[PDB]
């Protein structure tokens, strides 16, 4: 059993105001079964698209979440991930920068 | 240097619930998809099928068909002779394929998540630390002729042949070349580059002070762009007065020679 790593960036460089689309990569994990939301100022964002799961040569599981978003400088966003090791989600911000 | 993977992922909850997914790669390229909801091998790209006519298309389809019934049959009637010993819940991954070159292919599997069994040669068997219940299920499945021989060829014979046609079908998007853009973010104080757009894999991005390689550089893992180009950072930690005259250079085939040099 493996924890999900979790990576949040933007596609295009992020400028407020801007049409662009934030990525939430989600690697490293076991069992496959996974939740994974996307949230803009902590509600979920609800027409995210998703890669098919897949997996690395180490076997662990891997997906890309990723969905339209425009960065402003009054809204946060973040990625939340429920499986099964762990005892609660985690939650990833975006950084502003990523 | 291509490498093929065909990629299944196969869940057993309990003895009434299962699913089997699979994935293709051409390199870092999906070519194709198969979810447990269909019947057919859908296609991630207008050259998926490469050169193969539509009844052979189909052929390979129906093997591969008939295989996941078998499959999914197999993995339930073991667990059932193996129980309690062996319990659900059962996570199955099966790694296939071939790497060509000017090509030699694997069969990988690996059951809770660790490399148990391959196919090699003639037949299928367990890697050393493997456990040894496995051992009595793999002699079995190497009495089955007809399979060894089916697996055989489609190793040896139709995965290499079947990639020589992707690869001439897909040439336009395997060899295409997307730029890159790039920008600059940030006790002491972390540069950060970002590199993102870029296709193919190969990049080259450093922090400069003129013409020499601060050597300080960590380059990040590669990220995957949901449009089939990658994501790439790389960081510099300096202290506060430094920052000024370092730029991020990046280096890629897209680019035409003309590199992109972004000054702080
Ligand atoms: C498909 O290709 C197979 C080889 O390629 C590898 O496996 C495939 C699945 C891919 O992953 C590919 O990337 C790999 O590189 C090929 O397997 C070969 O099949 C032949 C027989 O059909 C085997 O020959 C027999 O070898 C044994 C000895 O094996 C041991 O020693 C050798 C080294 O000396 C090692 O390579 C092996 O791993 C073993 O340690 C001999 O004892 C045997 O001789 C006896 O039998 C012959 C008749 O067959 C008699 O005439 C003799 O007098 C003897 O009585 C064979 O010569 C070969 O071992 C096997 N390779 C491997 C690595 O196991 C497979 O046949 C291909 N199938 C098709 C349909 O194309
Ligand atoms: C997706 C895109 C593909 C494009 C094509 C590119 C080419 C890529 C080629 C590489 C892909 C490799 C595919 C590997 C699996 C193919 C197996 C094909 C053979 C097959 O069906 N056999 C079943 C059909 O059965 C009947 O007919 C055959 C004749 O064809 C026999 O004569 C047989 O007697 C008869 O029953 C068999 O039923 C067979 O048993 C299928 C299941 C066996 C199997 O493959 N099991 C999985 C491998 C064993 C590893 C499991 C180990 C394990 C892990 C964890 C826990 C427990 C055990
Ligand atoms: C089997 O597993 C599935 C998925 O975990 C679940 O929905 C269901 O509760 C289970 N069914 C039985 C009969 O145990
Ligand atoms: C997966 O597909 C098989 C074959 O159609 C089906 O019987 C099975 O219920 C499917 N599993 C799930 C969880 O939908
Ligand atoms: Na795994
Ligand atoms: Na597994």
């Amino acid at each position: 059993q493996k924890t999900p790593q979790i990576q949040v960036y933007s596609r295009h460089p992020p400028e407020n105001g801007k049409p662009n689309i934030l990525n939430c990569y989600v690697t490293q994990f076991h069992p496959p079964h996974i939740e994974i939301q996307m949230l803009k100022n902590g509600k979920k964002i609800p027409k995210v698209e998703m890669s098919d799961m897949s997996f690395s040569k180490d076997w662990s599981f891997y997906i890309l979440a990723h969905t339209e978003f425009t960065p402003t400088e009054t809204d946060t966003y973040a990625c939340r991930v429920k499986h099964a090791s762990m005892a609660e989600p985690k939650t990833v911000y975006w950084d502003r920068d990523m | 240097n291509y490498t093929f993977r065909c990629l299944q992922m196969s869940s057993f909850a309990n003895r009434s619930w299962s699913r089997t997914d699979s994935v293709v790669w051409l390199g870092d390229l999906q070519t194709h998809r198969w979810s447990n909801d269909s019947a057919t091998i859908s296609f991630t790209k207008p050259w998926s099928q490469g050169k193969l006519s539509n009844q052979q298309w189909e052929k390979l389809q129906h093997m591969f068909q008939v295989y996941r019934v078998s499959f999914t049959r197999d993995i339930q009637e073991l667990v059932k002779m193996m129980s309690p010993k062996e319990d659900y819940p059962i996570e199955i991954q099966l790694s296939a394929g071939c790497e060509m070159y000017p090509s030699e292919s694997f069969l990988h599997v690996a059951f809770q998540g660790k490399y148990v069994v391959r196919f090699w040669g003639t037949s299928w068997q367990t890697v050393p630390g493997a456990p040894s219940w496995l051992d009595l299920p793999i002699k079995v499945l190497n009495a089955d002729q007809g399979t060894s021989a089916t697996v055989q060829m489609l190793l040896n014979d139709t995965c290499p042949l079947f990639v020589r046609g992707l690869l001439e079908a897909g040439k336009s998007d395997l060899e295409k070349q997307e730029k890159p853009v790039a920008w600059l973010s940030s006790g002491h104080r972390q540069l950060v580059c970002h590199v993102s757009g870029f296709y193919p894999k190969p990049v080259w991005v450093m922090w400069m002070r003129g013409d020499q390689e601060q050597q300080g550089t960590h380059r990040g893992d590669f990220l995957p762009n949901a449009d089939e180009t990658w994501y790439l950072q790389a960081t510099l930690d300096v202290e506060a007065g430094e920052e000024a005259g370092l730029a991020c250079r990046v280096k890629h085939s897209s680019l035409g020679g003309q590199d992109i040099i972004l000054y702080w």
